[PDB]
Parts: structure tokens; C-alpha cells; sequence
């Protein structure tokens, strides 16, 4: 009773993507072509955020957007100040490999998640100054690659298991487990409603999974090769995913579809990061061969570039009021772009 | 976290005193130290602050070279060595935990306290409207202050705080800078400035209003106090 | 501006104290433990000491080595390699008596892909043979053969560079020996590969460690100052 | 003859300039290239273009008409900081000599012993032992502690400012600003080749089984040895000797020292393909 | 076997994805164009502005 399950598997596959077929009729680009300002942004650096001891991996903007946290190779959480170039916090981590950081929408806690299976919850803002190690968040077989923050008690994680799993700070426990994934999950971008988010993995397809429900609303495919970052449109419709074709996906969770495709002949190298603005009219996105290419997405190309960086643009993140962009590398260093 | 204080009581004039403060429960090695001490009789008063890192220390103009202050990381400790007691310097002496991370609540938490009985320009004037008044529970309690300058800084923070402390115990915290309310107190307080006047307002009123309140200012670095509005049931 | 300046002296103090690990990161060496899971590896850190990451410690003559094992991975995709770039050089340890697919040509077929990952050029392999007792009561004793199904290895003989130290038996040395440029053939098809004989404890493992590394970096160095 | 020597002095000024400049604004700027080894390459190049920019356009004039026309105390001024910045050049080399050693015999604790602080003393070292003693030698008469009949008949021999050296002062300087600096790069070097090519034996036995050392170590030591040796070695003989010297061959040897210092930033900078690649970067 | 309840699993997963919203395309690029265009106006500290809008000041 195998072949008959693998049939109508199929079966119900072709006819979603048929269903989708008939549902797309015209693309964005053409839908925008009769505007096109902004073809050309300049945003000079002004800010290095120097100190990061090895190449750095993630990093996470506050809600205050002066306020930020960065995760480096040796094992350092580095809370910056952004405006003035300062160093807020240094958290030692008990794992020297971390590939991932966030901080809570409250400002109390950081995440952080890397190949101890761990998603390591600090509190910032406990009765004494010592950022300490509130919850350990274990229960993922495999390497832990985003875990961002959906409440000040509730967070979502995405590790190397092919499972994403929500988890409660207040009990530590894995709370409405579900996995959808055939390769390993990478990244999840979160919905600012926090009722929904979008996770990429090795699968090619990006996965929408309700918070509530806990199971798959949506699945995506249409990438090439790998995907390594995902970023969801501040709209609550769209968003972007980055990977190792050098292809910037834009996919809208309404119609199920591929909105567009930003990518570039020069561009080669795989895609590490991706961000939206604050009226997500820019696309930036991190590249593997040095630069931060800003693309533009209602012009359906590259605007811009943010080029300064000596190794591999790991991450970067437009702040909630989309003041500045900050981008960290493999350089050691954190830049913000203005 | 606790703060343990020793030392102190009847001295001779012009003798000196190795006052203690110790810190149990919590660690203090990223936190600045300051010196604050309250008046038997009137508000409190600084004198001495050191730096976590010991990087900064600074003196009050009426006390410079004649106080010493030295932290203890290891042994979690501040001594304050003083020479030269003369009949004036008596005063209710208080260790104050202030640490200055961006967001940060500055003078937070602060020790029980010791008494000290002895036998015999640029500073900023820090001034409240008045000093006692009655008030009925409930209705909504407005206290003014003053400063004898802007305290609004070109980075947009208004260095103020008001502690609102109890006759003979320990100081806490209500408000720092602007509309920033420590999640301790309850969230009834809030401070409204347009300025250089400033103004701190009670929703409602219990009996842990009961008291003397206190404004202070960070613009510069004398940390003048004002004149304290009570409060009493 | 008080609290600005009080900013930054605690930038400050968490810049030294970030030196202060600096110095310590520079002066450590870092390993990648690898390997299978019926290997030794696992004895092998013991010999060192005495969730997803085993972060294992060992000093040699004043150099620090921090040899990291994966201990809980999906084992299907190896993404996680290319967070390993700064590595002195990754252990590679494969239990040599597989006896009579076989876990031989698995371990071969890993070591040729993650002798082929572009994520490890610049990271050289320094292999390590295990179960030296466990092939010494297997070919000496003769009840399993390796002639059975490999038609290779009837044509190969001992090189005649071959060191047998132990000295159990003409056919222990030939067998391991053909394993040892079974290993080394992928290879030698900016990187070495070294490869060691141990049993599943021993203490020279550890100093072979120092010494291959005490060449990699040199040769490293050789080769950044024109040299080689 | 005038014209061709002010011509390809000229040359060597300029090359100097040129390549010290392109050296430290390489090394300052890109931060790929802030390692402490390139901190010494840039100490280097600063003493390099500070030679090119002080001493050699005097010292140009000097060999041009073959006399001084710029003081007496701005003669004691050059020749001083000539000595100064070219023994600096030297013990830079003999620095960078150290480093690259300890690179290779102790790989494994390179950057723990090699970090910024020690390559900071090298640098202050080579900044300020020269500096003392090049001063002490000029200023406080050190220069000859006697024979000053000899030292105005020195003067006399061209009148245009030429250095005199007795006996003792002249086996002083050659053994600070020459021979220890060269002696420890010629052992340290020595080592390294023999390292190498241990190194490079056993890489070749292996292929055959499986079947640049002396480039660079050559390249170094005869640039250093060309440049120098033969400056030293007549500067110190001449003392012992009857002074019986042609001036042109002098002169052609402080030249000498110059092109040395022409060739440092490269034969430390333009001969690696990591500060080729990062000058390819910039242009 | 296991097999056959997770291939169960991913056909019921799927097949109850079958039936959710599909809006037009149109609209949802309409939309997307919409919440671009007002914000546009806002859009903090992007477009061109002067060195005094920025919190940097460098
Ligand atoms: O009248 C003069 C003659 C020669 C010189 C220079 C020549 N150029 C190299 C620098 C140098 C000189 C002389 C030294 O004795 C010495 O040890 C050094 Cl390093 C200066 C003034």
C-alpha cells in the first residue's frame, strides 16, 4: 500500500502546482515597469563595529535600533551599541560554535544556537548585571542554525534535524513539534504579527508554519541550490529568501507563488543573508564573495552595493525603522551602512 | 543582591575611618560605585564615585584628595578611607550599585547604611519647589524640580532620578532620564520634562508613598541633590 | 555625558578582556575530530583528557589543541563543515580491522569527499588508523580473509619503504599497510594527508598530533614566504 | 657625466619614494594586511621614504658638485640622520629576518610569540637604538675620540662633507649597524634554508614515491650582501688602511646603501603574492 | 512500517494545503506596490537626507 500512497502523493503535487499554474497569470516586473526611481542608492559606511574576535555569523538589530548582538566563531556574543560604536555586552558562550543569534522584541533576552544542538537563552536584564544563562533549549539531534525570539517567553527554532520547534522559556520544553523538512532547516524568518513564520532549508522549498496550529500552512519551491537565509517582507505577504545560487527568491505567502527573482550574471557565489528595509523597498542581501549587494525590489534589480567587507558577508539586518543597515562578515568585522 | 555595610560611629576629630562596603549575592565588577551619602537633617550628598574597570574616579569639589577609594573584585569589597575627620563631616553613609550600559538603570540598588557621629560656580544648582505637604490617598500626587541648566544633552538624554526614599532605610529607584520606569516600582510613576523644569506625577497613592523623594542630575559630574519633597499619611 | 563616557569605559574593559582572549585564541590550535561512529574516536579523547559539539582539550609542550568531535549530527549532509576553515587540521580516524557494504570502502568514500570539500582546501588531514589488536587477532588469526571478495590486494605486496616496528606478522603489516595507501591514494590524486597506525589507546597518539601539526603550520608558513 | 649621475640619482630618489609610499599606505590601509610582520615591513617603508625624503636629496646635491653647500650644522643634521634611518633599515631587516624564522622553527607558537606587542619593540628598537647611537657617534664627538688632525685632513681630502671614522668607531659602527644585524640574518636564513629544504626533499620523495626556498633565500641575502658588504667593508677598512680611497668609490657605496634601501619594500613587499594580490586590489 | 505512515503523513499535509487561499497574483503585487509606495514618503533615513538626520552625525 505504498505505491498507491507514493501515486496519490504525486498525484495531489502536480495538481497544487497546476492549481498554481492557473493562479499566476502576470508577473511583478511587468506589473512595475512603468515606474523606476530610485535606481541608484548610495549609503556610505560610517559606522565599523570593530572587536569581534573571529568571523562572525549572526547577527540580530534591537527594537530600540540602537541596540544590537552579533555571534562570533570563537564562541562571543557581542552586544553593540550601535550609535556610538560601543560594546554593550560580552557573553562567553559554553559552545565555541555559533552560527546563530537573536534578540527578544523585549530586550531582555538573546538567543543563541550553534553545533551544540543548543539554543542558549541569556537574560540581559536580570536583578544583577551578569548576563546569565536563563534557559538551555535542548532537544534538536542536530546542529541549531536560527533561533529568533517570538515572545519574551515563547521562541521558535530552526536546527540541523530538518525540524523546526517552538519552545517555551518558562518551562524549556520543545511545546507543538513539527518537522516538514527532508534536508536541514537553515533559517526562519518571522512575521511581525508573530503568528506565523517561514523557515528555508537544504530542501529547495521554504515552509510556512503556523505558530497556533503548529504544522505546515504553505510549502515554496523554486530554488536552484541550497538556501542559506530567509527574511519575511514587513507587508506580512512576502518574503525573500537567499542562497547559494546566487538567486534572491521573493515569494508571496498570498497565491503561492514566486513574486521575483533578483540575481545577476557577475553574481556567482552563494547568498548568506537577506534583509528588507523598512518599507521593504530595497532588497539587501549578503554575498559570499565580499559584498553586500543592495537590490532594489520594486525596481526588479541590484540598486546599490555595500561593498567594504575583506571576506564572506555572513549576515546583515535593516533595523525595525529601517534607519541603517547593519552587516556583519567573516572579516571580524560588523559594519553599519547609512 | 546585598549589600553589607561596617564601620563608622563616634570619632575624634580629625581622625580617620576605613569605611566597608561589601556585596553578597551579586558581583560587582562591572558596576560603578558611588558614594552617596544622606544628611541626618537634610538631603543627600556625594563625595566619591570609582569606575568598574577603576579606569575613571572621581571626587566631590569639597572632598578631593582627602577621601581614598579602592574596590576589591576578588573580595567584592569598597573601602573608603577618610582623614582629617572634622565636626562637619557626619553624615548617613550609603554605597550606591550604578552601572552605565546603554538602557541601563543607574543607581539602582543601594546598601543598608552606616552613621558616622564626630566630635568638634560649574556645579549645577539642583532645586525642588517645595519640601513638605499633606496629601489624601488616591488623588494624584505632582512634585516639580529644577536645575540651574539644560539637562536635555545634544544626544537627547535628560540625565534625572528620582529615588523617593524612606526615613532610615535604604534608597531605591523610581525614574531615570526620561518616562523610564524600573519594573520594581510600579508603573504608576512617570516623569514629564520640558527641559530645564521637570515634573514627576502619582497616579494613585498608598502607604508606600509615605516620605521623602529626591531629585538628582548627571549632565556634569557634581551630582547635586535637591531640597526632597515629603510626603506624608 | 557622564553616562557616555561610562559607556565607554565599559567598552573598554570588554575590548581587554576581548584581547585577553584574543591571545588566548591566537595561541591555540584548533582540530576536527572526524570519523566514524564504530571507530575509536571516542578512546581517543579519553587518551586526550587523561549534545552536538565535544569541545576536548589537550596541552602539548605549552601548545593548546582544542580537538572538536561531532558528536550529534544528521550524518546525511555535511553543511556544518564550512563553519571549520580556521582549523590547524581535522582528525580523521577510521578503525582499521573491519574484518570481511563493508565499513572499509564507507570510510574511504567519506574520506575522498571530505578530501575533495573545497570548504577544507586550505586544511590538511592527518589520518589516524585504529584497532591495531583488534586486525592482529583477525589476519594473524586468519579466520576471516581479505582475499575473499576484494579482487585487489593478491597483486600488492609490502613497499619496500614499509617500516613494519611492530613486527607481529609479514601479513598483518601487508594488510595494513594496503590500507594505508588504500587511505592515501585519494590523497595524493596546499594540503597532506598523514597517515598513523595506533591500537585504541595510546599515548603517542597525542604527541603525533603535535608533531603533524608542528609541519603543517610550517609548511603553511613555508609556502606563505615563498619557501616551498 | 654630471647629468648622468644627477639622472639616474634622480631615479633612485624617486623609486624610493614611489615604493615606500605604495608600501605604508598599503599596509596602513587595507586590513587584510595588519599583521604585525607587516607592521615591520611598514616601519621599513616609513624609514625607507623618511632616507628618501631627508638624506639623499643632500647627499645628492653633495655628490653633485662634489662640495656642501648647506651648513655646517645641517651637515652634522644629515649625516647623523643618514646614519640614523640606514641602520634602522638594517636592523628592520634584521627583524624581519627573526620573524620569518620564528615562523618556521616554532610554527606551532608563531602568533603567541610573534604578537603585536613584541613586533612594537622590534620597531622601537630599531627606531631608537640607531637614533642614540648614531647621535652619541655625531653630536657628542664619538665620531673619532681623537686623531682630529686626521679627521680636518678628512675634511681636506674633499672638503664637502665626508665622514671620518677612526679605528675603534669604525669597527663599533660595523659591527652594530652591519654585522650584528647581518650575521643574524645570514644564520637565521642559513637556518631557514636548510629547513626548507628538508621540507621540500621530503614533499619531492613522497610525489616520486606516489609515481622557491632558494629563490628567495638567494634573492635576500645577495641584495642585502651586494648592497651593503662593500659599503661596510671599505668604510672600515679605509680607518685601518692609510685612508687611500677614491671619494667616487665612496660615494658610490653610500649609493650602494641607498639601493638597498631602493630595494627593501621590494624585496619584503613585492615579492609575496598576498601584498601583490592586495596592490592588484587597490589598482 | 514506517514508511507507509509518514508517506500517509506527507499526503494528509499536503492535501489539506490543497484547499487555502489563492488570491490573484495581480492583487498581491498591487498590494505589494501599495505598502512600498506608502511608505515610501516615511521610508526612515534612507532616501537622501541631510547629515543631521542621521543618528550617526559622521
Ligand atoms: O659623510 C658621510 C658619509 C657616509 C654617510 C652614510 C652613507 N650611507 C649609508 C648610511 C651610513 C653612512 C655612513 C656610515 O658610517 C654608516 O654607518 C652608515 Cl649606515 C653619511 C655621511
Amino acid at each position: 500500500e505504498l505505491d498507491q500512497l507514493r501515486q496519490e502523493a504525486e498525484q495531489l503535487k502536480n495538481q497544487i502546482r497546476d492549481a498554481r499554474k492557473a493562479c499566476a497569470d502576470a508577473t511583478l516586473s511587468q506589473i512595475t515597469n512603468n515606474i523606476d526611481p530610485v535606481g541608484r542608492i548610495q549609503m556610505r559606511t560610517r559606522r565599523t563595529l570593530r572587536g569581534h574576535l573571529a568571523k562572525i555569523y549572526a547577527m540580530h538589530w534591537g527594537t530600540d535600533s540602537r541596540l544590537l548582538v552579533s555571534a562570533s566563531q570563537d564562541g562571543k556574543l557581542i552586544i553593540w551599541d550601535s550609535y556610538t560604536t560601543n560594546k554593550v555586552h560580552a557573553i562567553p558562550l559554553r559552545s565555541s560554535w555559533v552560527m546563530t543569534c537573536a534578540y527578544a522584541p523585549s530586550g531582555n533576552y538573546v538567543a543563541c544556537g550553534g553545533l551544540d544542538n543548543i539554543c542558549s537563552i541569556y537574560n540581559l536584564k536580570t536583578r544583577e548585571g551578569n548576563v546569565r544563562v536563563s534557559r538551555e533549549l535542548a532537544g534538536h539531534t542536530g546542529y541549531l542554525s536560527c533561533c529568533r525570539f517570538l515572545d519574551d517567553n515563547q521562541i521558535v527554532t530552526s536546527s540541523g534535524d530538518t525540524t523546526c520547534a517552538l519552545w517555551d522559556i518558562e518551562t524549556g520544553q520543545q511545546t507543538t513539534t513539527f518537522t516538514g523538512h527532508t534536508g536541514d532547516v537553515m533559517s526562519l524568518s518571522l512575521a511581525p504579527d508573530t503568528r506565523l513564520f517561514v523557515s528555508g532549508a537544504c530542501d529547495a522549498s521554504a515552509k510556512l508554519w503556523d505558530v497556533r496550529e503548529g504544522m505546515c500552512r504553505q510549502t515554496f519551491t523554486g530554488h536552484e541550490s541550497d538556501i542559506n537565509a530567509i527574511c519575511f517582507f514587513p507587508n506580512g505577504n512576502a518574503f525573500a529568501t537567499g542562497s547559494d545560487d546566487a538567486t534572491c527568491r521573493l515569494f508571496d505567502l498570498r497565491a503561492d507563488q514566486e513574486l521575483m527573482t533578483y540575481s545577476h550574471d557577475n553574481i556567482i557565489c552563494g547568498i548568506t543573508s537577506v534583509s528588507f528595509s523598512k518599507s521593504g523597498r530595497l532588497l539587501l542581501a549578503g554575498y559570499d564573495d565580499f559584498n553586500c549587494n543592495v537590490w532594489d525590489a520594486l525596481k526588479a534589480d541590484r540598486a546599490g552595493v555595500l561593498a567594504g567587507h575583506d571576506n564572506r558577508v555572513s549576515c546583515l539586518g535593516v533595523t525595525d525603522d529601517g534607519m541603517a543597515v547593519a552587516t556583519g562578515s567573516w572579516d571580524s568585522f560588523l559594519k553599519i551602512w547609512n | 543582591v546585598q549589600l553589607v555595610e561596617s564601620g563608622g560611629g563616634l570619632v575624634q576629630p580629625g581622625g580617620s575611618r576605613k569605611l566597608s562596603c561589601s556585596a553578597s549575592g551579586f558581583a560587582f565588577s562591572s558596576f560603578g560605585m558611588h558614594w552617596v551619602r544622606q544628611a541626618p537633617e537634610k538631603g543627600l550628598e556625594w563625595v566619591a564615585y570609582i569606575s568598574s574597570g577603576s579606569g575613571t574616579i572621581y571626587y566631590a569639589d569639597t572632598v578631593k584628595g582627602r577621601f581614598t577609594i579602592s574596590r576589591d573584585d576578588p573580595k567584592n569589597t569598597l573601602f573608603l578611607q577618610m582623614t582629617s575627620l572634622r565636626s562637619e563631616d557626619t553624615a548617613m553613609y550609603y554605597c550606591v550599585r550604578s552601572i552605565y550600559y546603554y538602557g541601563s538603570s543607574p543607581f539602582d540598588f543601594w546598601g543598608q547604611g552606616t552613621t558616622l557621629t564626630v566630635s568638634s560656580s560649574s556645579d549645577i544648582v539642583m532645586t525642588q519647589a517645595t519640601s513638605s505637604v499633606p496629601v489624601t490617598p488616591g488623588e494624584s500626587v505632582s512634585i516639580s524640580c529644577r536645575s540651574s541648566k539644560s539637562l536635555l544633552h545634544s544626544n537627547g538624554n535628560t540625565y534625572l532620578y528620582w529615588f523617593l526614599q524612606r526615613p532610615g532605610q535604604s534608597p531605591q529607584l523610581l525614574i531615570y532620564r526620561m518616562s523610564n520606569l524600573a519594573s520594581g516600582v510600579p508603573d504608576r510613576f512617570s516623569g514629564s520634562g520640558s527641559g530645564t523644569a521637570f515634573t514627576l506625577t502619582i497616579s494613585r497613592l498608598e502607604a508606600e508613598d509615605v516620605g521623602v523623594y529626591y531629585c538628582m542630575q548627571h549632565l556634569e559630574y557634581p551630582l547635586t541633590f535637591g531640597a526632597g519633597t515629603k510626603l506624608e499619611l | 555625558r557622564n553616562e557616555e563616557k561610562a559607556q565607554r569605559e565599559a567598552n573598554k574593559k570588554i575590548e581587554k578582556q576581548l584581547q585577553k582572549d584574543k591571545q588566548v585564541y591566537r595561541a591555540t590550535h584548533r582540530l576536527l575530530l572526524l570519523g566514524a561512529g564504530e571507530s575509536g574516536k571516542n578512546t581517543i579523547v579519553k587518551q586526550m583528557r587523561i549534545s552536538g559539539i565535544f569541545e576536548t582539550k589537550f596541552q602539548v609542550d605549552k601548545v593548546n589543541f582544542h580537538m572538536f568531535d561531532v558528536g550529534a549530527q544528521r550524518d546525511e549532509r555535511r553543511k556544518w563543515i564550512q563553519c571549520f576553515n580556521d582549523v590547524t587540521a581535522i582528525i580523521f580516524v577510521v578503525a582499521s580491522s573491519s574484518y570481511n557494504t563493508n565499513r572499509l570502502q564507507a570510510a574511504l568514500k567519506l574520506f575522498d569527499s571530505i578530501w575533495n570539500n573545497k570548504w577544507l582546501r586550505d586544511t590538511s588531514v592527518i589520518l589516524f588508523l585504529n584497532k591495531q589488536d583488534l586486525l592482529a587477532e583477525k589476519v594473524l588469526a586468519g579466520k576471516s580473509k581479505i582475499e575473499d571478495y576484494f579482487p585487489e590486494f593478491a597483486r600488492y605486496t609490502t613497499p619496500e619503504d614499509a617500516t613494519p616496528e611492530p613486527g607481529e606478522d609479514p601479513r598483518v603489516t601487508r594488510a595494513k599497510y594496503f590500507i594505508r595507501d588504500e587511505f592515501l591514494r585519494i590523497s595524493t590524486a596546499r594540503h597532506y594527508c598523514y597517515p598513523h597506525f595506533t591500537c585504541s589507546v595510546d599515548t603517542e597518539n597525542i604527541r603525533r598530533v603535535f608533531n603533524d601539526c608542528r609541519d603543517i603550520i610550517q609548511r603553511m608558513h613555508l609556502r606563505q614566504y615563498e619557501l616551498l | 657625466v654630471r647629468a648622468s649621475l644627477y639622472s639616474l640619482m634622480v631615479l633612485i630618489i624617486l623609486t624610493t619614494l614611489v615604493g615606500n609610499l605604495i608600501v605604508i599606505v598599503s599596509i596602513s590601509h587595507f586590513k587584510q594586511l595588519h599583521t604585525p610582520t607587516n607592521w615591520l615591513i611598514h616601519s621599513m617603508a616609513t624609514v625607507d621614504f623618511l632616507l628618501g625624503c631627508l638624506v639623499m636629496p643632500y647627499s645628492m646635491v653633495r655628490s653633485a658638485e662634489h662640495c656642501w653647500y648647506f651648513g655646517e650644522v645641517f651637515c652634522k643634521i644629515h649625516t647623523s640622520t643618514d646614519i640614523m634611518l640606514s641602520s634602522a633599515s638594517i636592523f628592520h631587516l634584521s627583524f624581519i629576518s627573526i620573524d620569518r624564522y620564528y615562523a618556521v622553527c616554532d610554527p606551532l607558537r608563531y602568533k603567541a610569540k610573534m604578537n603585536i606587542l613584541v613586533i612594537c619593540v622590534m620597531i622601537f628598537i630599531s627606531w631608537s637604538v640607531p637614533a642614540v647611537f648614531a647621535f652619541g657617534m655625531i653630536f657628542l664627538e664619538l665620531n673619532f675620540k681623537g686623531a682630529e688632525e686626521i679627521y680636518y685632513k678628512h675634511v681636506h681630502c674633499r672638503g664637502g662633507c665626508s665622514v671620518f671614522f677612526s679605528k675603534i668607531s669604525g669597527v663599533l659602527t660595523f659591527m652594530t649597524s652591519f654585522y650584528i644585524p647581518g650575521s643574524i640574518m645570514l644564520c637565521v636564513y642559513y637556518r631557514i634554508y636548510l629547513i626548507a629544504k628538508e621540507q621540500a626533499r621530503l614533499i619531492s620523495d613522497a610525489n616520486q614515491k606516489l609515481q622557491k626556498a632558494v629563490k628567495t633565500l638567494g634573492i635576500v641575502m645577495g641584495v642585502f650582501l651586494i648592497c651593503w658588504c662593500p659599503f661596510f667593508i671599505c668604510t672600515v677598512m679605509d680607518p685601518f688602511l692609510h685612508y687611500i680611497i677614491p671619494p667616487t668609490l665612496n660615494d658610490v657605496l653610500i649609493w650602494f646603501g641607498y639601493l638597498n634601501s631602493t630595494f627593501n619594500p621590494m624585496v619584503y613587499a613585492f615579492f609575496y603574492p598576498w601584498f601583490r594580490k592586495a596592490l592588484k586590489m587597490m589598482l | 512500517t514506517a514508511s507507509i505512515a509518514q508517506a500517509r503523513k506527507l499526503v494528509e499535509q499536503l492535501k489539506m494545503e490543497a484547499n487555502i487561499d489563492r488570491i490573484k497574483v495581480s492583487k498581491a503585487a498591487a498590494d505589494l506596490m501599495a505598502y512600498c509606495e506608502a511608505h515610501a514618503k516615511e521610508d526612515p533615513l534612507l532616501t537622501p537626507v541631510p547629515a543631521s538626520e542621521n543618528p550617526f552625525r559622521e
